[PDB]
């Protein structure tokens, strides 16, 4: 089946991501970023307080249903 | 409030 992940915005908006455990989280970052209308290099994704790479998967990070991912912004100096 | 639903499919 699909694993329902959750994204918690810094404003309060909740985004539910319906993806599979074999499905790379890379598309997750891009999909959300596309909706924001910005470069993926401007934001940062964190899971369990650790930054996520473009080579990680839900089944690789031992993620479960309702797992929330944090989305921050990079410092512009 | 605001709720967003995104579904991504991967093909291999």
């Amino acid at each position: 089946d699909h694993i329902n992940l959750k994204v918690a915005g810094q404003d309060g908006s909740v985004v539910q991501f319906k993806i599979k455990r074999h499905t790379p989280l890379s598309k997750l970052m891009k999909a959300y970023c596309e909706r924001q209308g910005l470069s993926m290099r401007q934001i940062r994704f964190r899971f369990d307080g650790q930054p996520i790479n473009e080579t990680d998967t839900p089944a690789q990070l031992e993620m479960e249903d309702e797992d929330t991912i944090d989305v921050f912004q990079q410092q512009t100096g | 409030d605001t709720a967003g639903c995104i579904v991504i499919s991967d093909s291999e």
